[PDB]
């Protein structure tokens, strides 16, 4: 622990983003954190190149989704308007 | 500690 990276992308989406998430929590968290899994081709995260596998989510579209389920926080994320701002943080293990 | 596609 050493102060991650944390930065929001504002990309606009083309035909889908094309990726994969994991939610894990710990200890002292009431809320749940969509972590990436991995990233679909052609997907507009990945043609522009912005985050990866193995990255932390906070922030999608201006919205707080701290605390929510999987399926609330990547439905939300998929439901977003043509700008988006996905604040992923830079870590690893 | 699913996987799912968004």
């Amino acid at each position: 622990m050493k102060e991650p990276e944390i930065i929001t992308v504002t990309l606009k989406k083309q035909n889908g983003m094309g990726l994969s998430i994991v939610a894990a929590k710990g200890a002292g968290q009431d809320k749940l954190g969509i972590y990436v899994k991995s990233v679909v081709k052609g997907g507009a995260a990945d043609v522009d190149g912005r985050l990866a596998a193995g990255d932390q989510l906070l922030s999608v579209d201006g919205r707080s989704l701290v605390g929510l389920s999987q399926e609330r926080a990547a439905e939300l994320m998929t439901r977003t308007s043509s700008v988006v701002t996905l604040e992923v943080a830079k870590q690893g293990a | 500690l699913f996987s799912t596609e968004v």
